[PDB]
Formats: structure tokens, C-alpha cells, sequence
């Protein structure tokens, strides 16, 4: 913890590149600083530092699913509906982008492209090339290399064999301006990377970790009718909520842009939403640390979807918890989680 | 299973 970061504000790391070779002792240290009590993080690259040489070679790749975003609402409450159209390549994706029907428009501040955004989130509705599987690391590559960075999260292919997209394997995104992401948690509180490759800046609203519960209560209030059929309706990534709204009801928040060539991390339950400046791409991944087994544990999962991520907690409590597998299996583990502590990786950072 | 944005 309560003492670093008491203000649970966004903090930015500038690694060396001895300290940018671990990817998990460096997590470790942020979280020795107090990082993960904002929900949200962002990690500056060394300079030298470049997974690959050139992105002029790309226009040939294809998007399978792009999806159109259509927006409904008023007064700072939106619901966003993903449709799927036709499989499309990065040339046809970069031409519609920069048209003047989907282009950014000219701005001097960044809080002036935000009411831009909040003002026009309903019309004109976009393209989103999300979700595309595939990585655009060289092989070489061996520092934070989101297609391997190593984590425990490695057990769940290494012993059950299960690949989960997305989840256990990269993601691409290619976006155009007004392109969101609603609300949401990652899948079963892990951890994720994300790195911009090229293009226009993505900002980011974070919500910290222990005001978590606050923004549920807040949501659930102004869809009653979504909580009724499901109990983590949030995990539909729906719901856009504006930072005018966050504030008339008490909810804390904090914001960041994230500019080509800088990592943004998301902690266990920090629940984050956002929008892309202009045509880009982003590369993401899940990750795990001995902290988010207890999350893992405990998160409140989606009831109503038969497709949805489930990760089996069993290897993990058997490994790294064996003295509470027998109260965990009968259902008398009645941990309660501080999220102010940091993950106990952190020891040689005190 | 599958990571997805939703909508
Ligand atoms: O870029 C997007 O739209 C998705 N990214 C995230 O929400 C993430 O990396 O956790
Ligand atoms: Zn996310
Ligand atoms: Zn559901």
C-alpha cells in the first residue's frame, strides 16, 4: 504493498538492455515499484531493440474474419455489435483506412481527437481487422518475443497438449480510426502483452484491480437485463462506457496513448477499454506469473456461451500450491486476494 | 476454445 503507488496512476518503464533480456524478472520488478495495482503498464524498448527490419512486405497478408463495428446508445452508454464480413488483405484494409469516407480527422491535442471519438463513436461505422493468427517476429528474436516469452502459463499446453488462439498464441490487429475495444478482463484473469508494430497511436482507460468490483455494480445497473442471462456479460466485450460517465459515478480511472514501438502490459482483473488513432498494427498474447494462480481460482467466468476459455486450475494448484490441493478440491480454500501485493518473484527487489 | 472481441 500500500505504500508504492498509493494513487494507482500508469507508470512507464525505460529498460537497459541487460534488464530487457528477462521478460518475467523485469514483470517481477514492475510489480516491486507498485505497476499493477493501476490495472495497466507501459514498457519502453531499448533503442537498438527492433524484432523486425522492415514492414514492407506485408500487403499480400490475409485477414480472414474482418469485422464491421456497429454502435448503439446515448449519454456515455454504447453496445457494440461485431459483424463479419468477407475476408479481405492488408493492401484493400490500408485503402479504406486512408479514404477520406474512414480517415482520421485533423486534430491539435490529443483530448481534441477524445471528444472526436466520444462524439462520433455511433456513426460512420468501421472496419476491424481483429484476431488474425500469426506473428510478425523474426525467428531470431529472443527478447519479449510474444509468440515465446516462457511463462507457467506454458503448462497448460506443455502437460494437457490444449492450444487456445489468442490465449497461448499470438494475435494480430489491424485497425483504422474510431475502432474500439469494449470493457473486459482478459480470459480466466490472466495477463497480457501488447505491442505496437507500425502506424497511428492506440489509447487505453484503465480501472485499478481493487476498484474492480465498483464498475461490475456500476454495469449491471444499466443492463440489468444482460446480467440476468449471464453473471460475467462483461466477457462479451459489448460494453463502452466514456470517461464522462466513469467519473459522474465515482468509478477512478487513468488514461494512456500508446505510440509505435512501446509494450502496454494488463494486470489480473484490470479492466481495460480503448480505441485505435488511425490505421495501424498491434500484436497481443496472454502470459501468467505465480500471482495469478489465486485469479485464476476465483475468476467469475461467462454462463450463457458454450465456446467460451477455460483454463483447468488442477496442474497449477498441484505444482505450486501442494499444501492446499486437498481444501482447495473439497471447496474450503477461502483465500481473499490482495491485489496492492506484488508477485512473490519480486523477493530480490527488497 | 478461442479468444474473441465479443459483439
Ligand atoms: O488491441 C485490441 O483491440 C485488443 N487489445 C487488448 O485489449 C489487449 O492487448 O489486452
Ligand atoms: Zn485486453
Ligand atoms: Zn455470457
Amino acid at each position: 504493498s500500500e505504500t508504492l503507488n498509493p494513487s494507482a496512476r500508469i507508470m512507464t518503464f525505460y529498460p537497459t538492455m541487460e534488464e530487457f533480456r528477462n521478460f518475467s524478472r523485469y514483470i517481477a520488478y514492475i510489480e516491486s515499484q507498485g505497476a499493477h495495482r493501476a490495472g495497466l503498464a507501459k514498457v519502453v524498448p531499448p533503442k537498438e531493440w527492433k524484432p523486425r527490419a522492415s514492414y514492407d512486405d506485408i500487403d499480400d497478408l490475409v485477414i480472414p474474419a474482418p469485422i464491421q463495428q456497429l454502435v448503439t446508445g446515448q449519454s456515455g452508454l454504447f453496445t457494440q455489435y461485431n459483424i463479419q464480413k468477407k475476408a479481405m488483405t492488408v493492401r484493400e484494409f490500408r485503402k479504406i483506412a486512408n479514404s477520406d469516407k474512414y480517415c482520421t480527422p485533423r486534430y491539435s491535442e490529443f483530448e481534441e481527437l477524445e471528444r472526436k471519438y466520444w462524439k462520433n463513436l455511433t456513426f460512420n461505422p468501421p472496419i476491424y481487422g481483429a484476431d488474425v493468427n500469426g506473428t510478425l517476429y523474426e525467428k531470431h528474436v529472443d527478447e519479449w518475443n510474444i509468440g515465446r516469452l516462457r511463462t507457467i502459463l506454458d503448462l497448460v499446453e506443455k502437460e494437457s497438449g490444449i492450444t487456445i488462439e489468442g490465449v497461448n498464441t499470438p494475435y494480430l490487429y489491424f485497425g483504422m480510426w474510431k475502432t474500439s475495444f469494449a470493457w473486459h478482463t482478459e480470459d480466466m484473469d490472466l495477463y497480457s502483452i501488447n505491442y505496437l508494430h507500425f502506424g497511428e497511436p492506440k489509447s487505453w482507460y484503465s480501472v485499478p484491480p481493487e476498484h474492480g468490483k465498483r464498475l461490475e455494480r456500476l454495469a449491471k445497473g444499466f443492463f440489468p437485463g444482460s446480467a440476468q442471462s449471464c453473471e460475467a456479460f462483461l466477457r462479451h466485450k459489448m460494453t463502452l462506457i466514456s470517461p464522462l460517465m466513469l467519473k459522474k459515478y465515482g468509478i477512478p480511472f487513468d488514461k494512456v496513448t500508446q505510440e509505435a514501438g512501446e509494450f502496454m502490459i494488463t494486470f489480473p482483473y484490470g479492466y481495460h477499454a480503448g480505441f485505435n488513432h488511425g490505421f495501424n498494427c498491434a500484436e497481443s498474447t496472454n502470459f501468467a506469473t505465480r500471482r495469478w494462480i489465486e485469479y485464476g481460482k476465483q475468476a467469475v467466468l461467462c454462463s450463457c456461451r458454450k465456446d467460451m476459455v477455460k483454463i483447468s486450475m488442477d496442474v497449477f494448484v498441484r505444482k505450486f500450491q501442494p499444501e492446499r490441493y486437498k481444501l482447495w478440491k473439497a471447496g474450503k480454500d477461502n483465500t481473499v486476494i490482495d491485489h496492492t501485493l506484488p508477485t512473490p518473484e519480486a523477493a530480490e527487489f527488497l | 476454445a478461442r479468444r474473441s472481441t465479443g459483439g
